[PDB]
């Protein structure tokens, strides 16, 4: 679980990616669809070219989400509820691609914060990520 | 597809013997009572609520033995699986909008029924060559996409 | 998370394995150790010929743990924390070779009980045995 | 190995940037950092308690440009990783013992590196080739395992 220092390394790193978070989210989910091109396969709606605007919208919904469960990092369980049930009842989506969304989100975090991805903060980040991701699989059956 | 002169003849000398009608429809059956998300695909097919209803449904049934039926083929083809299924792919893929990781459900689904039919003739090395088979199946399903 | 449906189901198909427990133990990493060559590199100071005295040995060993997940099923992550600990702190061992042992066991009681493996109960054990699996890879960060 | 010249020339193209005594070296150091559980594997390397302990350790450095040495040479034959690695293959499975899947981690952990270093030339296409590249290396490294 979280440690203090992961809580820690996890809100300084958040709170550097500020406003640039939304277009984060983007970069985001455009490295995954280009890397991992099944992970598409849930966006047959979307248009999900190059700069595509559903694209950075979602991105927005998306960083928008994990800021407020780092604003609730201890109690995460019951902050991302919704989003947990979405995933699973709607959505229904295989738990495997969130491991790659979450490596997708370090690869951008990594490159627009230099400074601040150290060792230290690449460990609180890996396992802030994989425990959002566990929270919204947690209700699959 | 690295099978051995004696995978390919294990395999195949198992397969034989299979019902197909009982097994499809019971692999099908399976996969979407196990795995629930998968029922996302099917919609269309009605009460799919419990595992009572997932196994009685007569468009699941016959679902199943069209997907073992192109199950079969590839058995036929096991050393060009990817010609056998490009076109499978694609429309998995193009039209369908699956994600090929429900492919590895379903083998290892597939292969938990087959114990459950044969069971002590079922052995590990049995076993074995039939999890790279479906392997080899669910790659082959899953190369086209993109 | 594990309904009361679920939990009777297990309890009763593991009380038909009754006292081969072992004998399917063992089976089922026999299973492992040939269709998931892989996982043999748990285990290099094991003789993993057929018939070992060893894996036997070994077989029990973890089905009695099961056992005792399943006796104690209403509060596993405190009858297997030792477990835990061992797994996570001494064996160290990737959480992936987790989910082929659990379907190499489900594929032994699948072939060892007919009557019991309905859709209903195959669908508990998985469940099942995935949440033994949580537990026993949870203490590693 | 999907490999298109595109991607071929990418992925060249980038790494004749990367100073390979260095990344090699942040690259294992992470790994044994961000995944402390691969450290059952180097008890002979002293001090690994900590980051810094484990950054800054020159057995750790060392051993990082070892390693990075042989992924250059897997990019100088991206058409035969398989036969490139296949004596490294061996070494890893029949005698240190190492289950593949470190193979994957430490790929990941090295596109996160690679990422740090160049920033915004690390664009998303450029990731995708490497993706493959460090694909096609995990598997090479694990196909003689047996
Ligand atoms: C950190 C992991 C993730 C988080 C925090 C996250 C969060 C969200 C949020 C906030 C929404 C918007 C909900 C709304 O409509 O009100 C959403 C929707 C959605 N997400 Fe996720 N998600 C994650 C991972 C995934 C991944 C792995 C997938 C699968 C590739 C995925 C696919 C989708 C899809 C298809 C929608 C519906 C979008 C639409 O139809 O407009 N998400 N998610
Ligand atoms: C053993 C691997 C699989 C094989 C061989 C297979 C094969 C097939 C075949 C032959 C069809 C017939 C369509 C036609 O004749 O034009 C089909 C349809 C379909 N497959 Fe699969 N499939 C497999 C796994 C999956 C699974 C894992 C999913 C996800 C749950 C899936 C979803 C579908 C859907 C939704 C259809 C169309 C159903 C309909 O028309 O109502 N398939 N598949
Ligand atoms: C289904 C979940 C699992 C359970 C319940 C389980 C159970 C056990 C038990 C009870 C022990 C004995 C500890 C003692 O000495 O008292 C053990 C040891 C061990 N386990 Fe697990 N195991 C599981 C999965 C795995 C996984 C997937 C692997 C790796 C392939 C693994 C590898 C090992 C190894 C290498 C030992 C050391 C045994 C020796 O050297 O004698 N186990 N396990
Ligand atoms: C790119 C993937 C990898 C490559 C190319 C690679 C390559 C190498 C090479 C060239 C050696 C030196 C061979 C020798 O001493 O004869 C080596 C040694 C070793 N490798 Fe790897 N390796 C990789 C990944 C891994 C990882 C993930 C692990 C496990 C964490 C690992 C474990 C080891 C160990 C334990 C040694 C011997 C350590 C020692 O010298 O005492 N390798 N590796």
């Amino acid at each position: 679980v979280l440690s203090p220092a992961d809580k820690t390394n996890v809100k300084a790193a958040w709170g550097k990616v500020g406003a640039h978070a939304g277009e984060y989210g983007a970069e985001a989910l455009e490295r995954m669809f280009l890397s991992f091109p099944t992970t598409k396969t849930y966006f047959p709606h979307f248009d999900l070219s190059h700069g595509s605007a559903q694209v950075k919208g979602h991105g927005k919904k998306v960083a928008d989400a994990l800021t407020n469960a780092v604003a609730h990092v201890d109690d995460m369980p019951n902050a991302l509820s919704a989003l947990s049930d979405l995933h699973a009842h709607k959505l229904r989506v295989d738990p495997v691609n969130f491991k790659l969304l979450s490596h997708c989100l370090l690869v951008t975090l990594a490159a627009h914060l230099p400074a601040e991805f150290t060792p230290a903060v690449h460990a609180s980040l890996d396992k802030f990520l994989a425990s959002v991701s566990t929270v919204l699989t947690s209700k699959y059956r | 597809m690295h099978l051995t002169p004696e995978e390919k003849s294990a395999v195949t000398a198992l397969w034989g013997k299979v019902n197909v009608d009982e097994v499809g429809g019971e692999a099908l059956g399976r996969l979407l009572a196990v795995y629930p998300w998968t029922q996302r695909f099917f919609e269309s097919f009605g009460d799919l609520s419990t595992p009572d209803a997932v196994m009685g449904n007569p468009k699941v049934k016959a679902h199943g033995k069209k997907v073992l039926g192109a199950f079969s083929d590839g058995l036929a083809h096991l050393d060009n699986l990817k010609g056998t299924f490009a076109t499978l792919s694609e429309l998995h893929c193009d039209k369908l909008h699956v994600d090929p990781e429900n492919f590895r459900l379903l083998g290892n689904v597939l292969v938990c029924v087959l114990a459950h039919h044969f069971g002590k003739e079922f052995t590990p090395p049995v076993q074995a060559a039939y999890q790279k088979v479906v392997a080899g199946v669910a790659n082959a399903l899953a190369h086209k996409y993109h």
